């Protein structure tokens, strides 16, 4: 059906750096008028995951203003600005779309 | 301030039939979306089964006839029967609670609250 | 970017008086066995002492008793009409006056005796965890108070047993102790017309004014206390005290029995009830370019869920003469329907229940991020955040929709 | 293959209890001239011994005598409100239940005086053919009887003439006999008090307690015979029969004079009349997708041909008062009519009265193959045959026109 | 079942007015088309005239100016009345009844319900 | 060319006959302030002697008689329902009937005292004109006369001030000249009818039977006059004499009081008023395929742009109880309002007030050229012009909306 | 100004068997959503005609299962599965889809 | 028989501020447009300046704000106020009404009646 | 934006006859139902302009039928029958397709 595929799997970024995703889809993404329908989150080692971004632009309360996200047809990418000890992790992206929901390959998101 | 419970199982042998209860403490299981999500080492996440509150379900196409699930409004629970669990999934289970936007067609936000999240092997 | 979207059926009520019809088993409009509906987690001020529903209930009482020129007075179970909820408070420290959780909505409201009473409450509804005091305002202005019983006393006749008024008093005063600083003990009158000096009441088609004053002073009882009064032996009368009315004159401090009129009678017992109006028609910011109250207090995204068709207008009775209140509510209930349905239809949301039109969103209406709106606060607290500018978004709606 | 359509103009109707208005020419309309529409072919249930009119006649002249406390009972039609219709059955031979073929509608009932009378009906409309006999069981010796007479005797009080009376009984006496196989006797009831055994009339304003047991006790009267009669130097009462109350006690079977309370007064006169009520919507299954009344034995083609646009809602009086019925009837009409319009344009379906909508017709509904739905069926018993599928029609209906 | 009949002429001879009644004994005229076919030993079956019951008719081009069709109501009949019978135009007239269907037109099903048909003759 | 046009609101109106409401600040609702909206340029025809106005107030104040039984009469206001509207004139000259030019409309009629008089009209409003004839056909003679005064006369009592009645009478009968050309007499009918040829009034609730001879008879008067009185040094009371009742006594001729009834009183009282319902619905020509009554009696054209849609469809009665007059007029506005929308709704104009739609328009209905049709004549005219044709107006366009 | 053909005018069957009829117009005889226009009619000899097919594929009271047929366009066909001495007669098809309804040719059917 | 009047300003220094009172006698404002409109040797006729009654005001391109223009209903008049007035702006001012037909927009007829006209002059 | 031209701007007519004036503008000036959105002018010397032609076809109140307007798109004209002293003057093209109303330069109607 619908395979998730993400780069990349991990990241050598220095402390507090910005640092960029990108996860294609086999197909687009995109509602007649709404700006996705993807999903991206984040894990922490041992511990549930919790929400990032919805609907591909907004954060949910408790998210600090340095998660961002944007993309279109069968490209989204999705940025952070300033990482911390807080934020080594797993970071995911879900897909909605259609009616098999799939998260694909992981983003494992560590520092040197 | 809301928190999801599950209650655990532990081992079972291959084809076997396994049932996971999961309950709430919190809203109400009026108009959110309760589904489950599994992990995997090796697997990554794969997504599992949906319900509302009127009963209506819905499935992934990988479990078409292994698992079935089903809620309780008077204890406001629910769970799944998973017949024949096999050797080959290794799992752990979430319980999540996706919320929803009623703007036309039922918009699909984020899964803002988690469940502790269970462990679940397959005895040999 | 965001554009308004107009939603029926939305939970939001808010605070209104209107003419509660009077139920019974000249009421026979007959009740079946009710239901009340919890609600999750609404914050509610009730405010008992400015509540218009208890003046509609007095002087209806007064037209049915002066119709009949004894009484078994059957519990007259008001209920609201058509378009309207009673909200009923559930707490146990609740007072008469504050915010309350555990908020419930019935439809037709608890029995209630309409026993006449000065001094002493009898037969009314009583109390579930401990004595409580009520007053409009206990210490800013010196008005008339109730003290509200747990164990109801039976009296006859009048005839009174000493044991249970003595601790009844003591734990009064114990308890009036928390509020008032001075030690509270109980005086006569020393007033003046006997009309609101005495105990005044009705039993078997007459009257009673009974001169009390044993049970105050006492600067005792040791058995039965006796109060015979006038208008063979005396009529049988038998009573339960539930409640006393008292009021302080201005150390040693003075409560004063009696006092007050009747009203503060009938507001001894429909303190737990508002009377509130709903009001199904919601507007919200989303992306587009083309039973009831149940989830009242839940987040926005659950209410939005759950508003499906009700297939209904907007009961009890099955082809019985309505009267004259009774036809008054329809017809005013179906008077506002009909302008709901004409004010809707005048965009193009005419048959939907949800319908998103052609209007951008001036910011300045909410300075609310999305998340907050759709994801944290209820319909209730959106109402009044957007209350401020309802008419000019609804011409402003209008005038966009009109120009095709 | 077939689609679901929707026909709003359809004349079905079902059976139903309300309340009605009093024409009289206290409630009291206007009556001007009443018309009556015949049906063309209808097999209508008439049940007189169920039916809901006798409780009404009861209430209303039983308010009437408390209003009132010479009586000068005016014929009173009662007419049946908007919406409804009154159902009368022609049949000459006509049992009062069962099958009924010559059904016509009426909009407002014939004259009833209401005359209070027992043991012997005085002041009623006559047979139209000969004397029948009236029951609900005549094997159940609970239950009274109705002796309904074709050819009128005056009787002047009490003074009656004995060359008819006698005639009367033996043609009373014959006709019994082909329902009961025995040889049958009269014999005075010699009851427990007053109104159980005398006769029991009113005129010119007062009471007659008459002893009336020489009319049954037989073993010749040749001549007019005396009654006596008490409460001849009296006003003189001249009514005229129009039927009598029979009885049975337990092989000469003995019949019995006295029987029933008031009502079964009413129902020697309203047995003719059923109240119906009208419901406008009908499913039919068509090859499409994207008056009132009158033949409503038609076929289900020429009652669909036949109905064309109206102009009016769903009008005898003119700028009058109206009164506490008559507001009720008519509110609870236009609220029925609001409620099945918001119901019948929740699906689009708005302004046209015929709408065909896109849905699959299930053929395990009604099977029943397309020739004989619109060749052979009377829109009334088609709609009896759906009714057990109705509302998963209405819900399937309204979830496709939501899909879209 | 209902049934119908005819009265008409035997022999008339050209340049004169035919008149013919049809009267039902059935249903009423509320909810049909009553239509007049002919016959002939030459060239086969032909419509001649179509009448609703309130009034509104609808003719054939072939005898569009010499046919006209009448109804009442009192006594439930039908007429054709035909100015100048020629001698091409000898043909035995049949009454049926159109039955019709309501559904966004007006559906014209089979004219089960025909009239035994009346023999007519010319005269020359 | 030319093409059918509905508009929905406009301000036309006709003659009707309704029940309109009691007030006062049997009927009790409030009355709030009254305003007076003028109209530009309308001319309106008046008639005392055809109004429905009287029949109902009469019947009014005579149910509040009989509902009394010792009081004041207190003054009252009539008020229409929703959908009508009270016209009354303004011109000083008023003849009774005829045409006015300064036309205002209002809600809720003037001040109105329900005082009852016979022979001399008391407690009366006043008029601009020093004196004025009313009557129905003055030259008839079959009618009565009213006369109407400038400057009421204090009436003690009993007692009349003396000299201020020669002067009346030298003004009353100089305008009476130039209606007969004759002098004018005066004398008692001469009759039996003791009833009307003596004064009547009431004073502290007991009723005043004044015989009065020297009123109205000349050949003196000079100081204070008195009359006898019967039921004068019982019980002081104060009037004011505003109008007379007078009739022609079948050279010089003699007019003859008391010719009347309470009717005419009440006529002559309250004769200002007329009761007119709005139409809200036009039919005009144009080029297109596809607060009230302010602007009444302006340029079509003019009133056309001026309307505008509306919050409120088709005073302020808050929270009281309407009673039977009331709820009977707002149930049959809802139900014309309602009837008015479904005739809307059935051509393809679904909410808009302008309304074009695709009939063709022929010369037949108007033969006005389109240049005057929308500068020059105005809409009430207008409609009353089309009015011929509207029947048919309608029938076309619906049968050429549904055929499409 | 419409015109059927029928085929063939007569033909000669063997009794009990199956026989075709087919009959032409001059203009499509299809509805905006309805199925045809078209209808098949008997006659008896000397006897007073009666309806069989009505809108193209269902028959009427009392009609034996044996008639069926179908068509479009500009033809259209009746069908025979069993034929009965009694059934012996004539056959015509009429058109309905203008103003100027008008039979056919007549088919005569007769028994070997 | 409606008619209009002007109350005017004499000679003017240039580049000073001059106001124009316009009233009407007759016919009420409610149900029209108001404009002026201005007459020169060398310019024809140039439109300047419309209103509605509640207070919708529209002005030409040319002088878009350099004017201004106001209503009252109390004693039904207008007036335009124009602010720096040059030897280039010789103007002759005329008010007038439009009339208005609604239909689908607010289509315009002719300007029936005209004002008499002031001959404002500015010189030095 | 809009500008009018008409002509001719002066003509030279005998008394009683007939003369025909032409004014064409830049935009289309064709409204999409009614017929146009022109009007016609007519001023005497030193007295207020009065109305002749609104929307390009009827005439006013008052004035002779004497006067006819046509025309479509780009080209409207105007002509005038019968012809008195008392009409010398000034005509007007006025224009209300778009916004900054605008006339044109004025003809000038004189007699021979
Ligand atoms: C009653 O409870 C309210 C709750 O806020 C409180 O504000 C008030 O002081 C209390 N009064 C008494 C007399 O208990
Ligand atoms: C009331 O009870 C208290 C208990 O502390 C006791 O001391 C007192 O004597 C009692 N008084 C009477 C009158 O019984
Ligand atoms: C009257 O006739 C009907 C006809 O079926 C029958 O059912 C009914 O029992 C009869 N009535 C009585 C009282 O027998
Ligand atoms: C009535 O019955 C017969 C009928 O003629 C008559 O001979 C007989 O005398 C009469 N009997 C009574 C009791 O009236
Ligand atoms: C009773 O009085 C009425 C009055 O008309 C009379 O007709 C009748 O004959 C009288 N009857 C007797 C028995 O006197
Ligand atoms: C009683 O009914 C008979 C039946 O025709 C009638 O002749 C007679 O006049 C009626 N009685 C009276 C008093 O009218
Ligand atoms: C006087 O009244 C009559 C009607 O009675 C009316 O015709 C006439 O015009 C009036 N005179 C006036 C208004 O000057
Ligand atoms: C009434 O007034 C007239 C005024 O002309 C006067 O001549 C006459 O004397 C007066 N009569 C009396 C009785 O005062
Ligand atoms: C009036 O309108 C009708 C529409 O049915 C039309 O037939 C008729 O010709 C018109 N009148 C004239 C004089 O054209």
């Amino acid at each position: 059906d619908i395979v998730m595929t993400q780069s990349p799997l991990s990241l050598s970024v220095a402390p507090g750096e910005a640092a960029s995703i990108s996860c294609r889809s086999t197909q687009s993404l995109l509602n007649r008028n709404g700006d996705n329908y993807l999903e991206w989150y984040l894990r922490r080692p041992g511990r549930s995951p919790q929400l990032l971004i919805y609907l591909g632009s907004e954060r949910a309360l408790g998210v600090p203003d340095r998660f961002s996200g944007s993309g279109s047809g069968r490209d989204f990418t999705l940025k952070i600005s300033r990482v911390e000890a807080q934020d080594v992790g797993t970071y995911y992206c879900l897909q909605t779309r259609q009616g098999a929901f799939t998260f694909g390959q992981g983003t494992k998101l560590e520092i040197k | 301030q809301v928190q999801l419970q599950q209650w655990g199982t532990g081992l079972l042998k291959p084809s076997e039939t396994l049932s996971l209860t999961c309950a709430v403490y919190g809203v109400s299981l009026r108009g959110y979306y309760w589904t489950w999500i599994r992990q995997s080492p090796k697997k990554g996440l794969e997504w599992i089964g949906e319900i509302d509150e009127i009963g209506r379900t819905k499935y992934s196409q990988s479990l078409r006839s292994r698992a079935t699930l089903s809620i309780d409004t008077s204890k406001k629970q629910f769970s799944l029967r998973l017949t024949s669990v096999t050797a080959a999934d290794m799992a752990t289970y979430y319980c999540a609670r996706w919320r929803l936007m009623m703007v036309d067609e039922v918009t699909r936000h984020g899964m803002d609250v988690w469940s502790q999240g269970t462990m679940v092997t397959v005895s040999s | 970017n965001l554009w308004v979207t107009v939603y029926y059926g939305v939970p939001v009520w808010r605070d209104a008086d209107t003419t509660l019809f009077c139920a019974s088993d000249a009421c026979v409009p007959t009740d079946p066995n009710p239901q009340e509906i919890p609600l999750e987690n609404v914050t509610e001020n009730f405010n008992m002492w400015k509540n218009n529903m208890v003046e509609q209930m007095q002087e209806d009482v007064i037209s049915l008793w002066d119709q009949s020129l004894s009484f078994d007075p059957i519990p007259i179970h008001y209920c609201a009409p058509a378009g309207y909820a009673i909200l009923k408070c559930n707490d146990k420290k609740f007072n008469g006056t504050g915010p309350c959780k555990n908020v419930s909505t019935v439809q037709c409201t608890h029995g209630i005796k309409p026993v006449v009473s000065t001094q002493l409450l009898l037969n009314g509804s009583l109390a579930e965890e401990e004595i409580i005091i009520r007053s409009e305002n206990l210490t800013n202005n010196a008005k008339n108070i109730i003290v509200h019983l747990n164990k109801s006393v039976s009296i006859s006749c009048c005839e009174l047993n000493g044991t249970e008024w003595n601790e009844t008093l003591n734990k009064v005063t114990e308890k009036l102790k928390e509020h008032f600083n001075k030690t509270i003990v109980f005086q006569p009158p020393s007033g003046g017309d006997l009309e609101t000096t005495m105990h005044h009441f009705n039993c078997r088609g007459e009257f009673f004014y009974c001169n009390t004053t044993k049970l105050f002073n006492t600067k005792e009882f040791n058995g039965t206390i006796i109060l015979p009064c006038r208008i063979s032996g005396i009529i049988n009368c038998t009573s339960n005290i539930t409640g006393i009315i008292l009021t302080r004159d201005g150390t040693d401090e003075t409560f004063r029995p009696g006092g007050g009129n009747i009203k503060d009678n009938w507001r001894s017992e429909l303190y737990k009830y508002k009377v509130v109006q709903i009001e199904p028609l919601g507007i919200a910011p989303t992306r587009c370019k083309r039973g009831f109250l149940g989830a009242a207090g839940s987040t926005m995204g659950a209410a939005s869920i759950t508003l499906t068709v009700q297939a209904r207008q907007l009961w009890l009775p099955d082809m019985t003469v309505w009267g004259i209140k009774q036809l008054q509510a329809r017809v005013l209930a179906v008077e506002r329907y009909l302008k709901d349905q004409k004010f809707l239809g005048l965009w193009g949301c005419s048959g939907k229940i949800i319908c998103c039109t052609n209007v951008p969103w001036n910011s300045t209406w909410s300075n609310k991020s999305y998340e907050e709106i759709w994801n944290n606060m209820t319909w209730i607290e959106w109402e009044k955040e957007i209350s401020n500018y309802t008419n000019r978004i609804y011409d402003l709606l209008t005038e966009s929709q009109n120009q095709q």
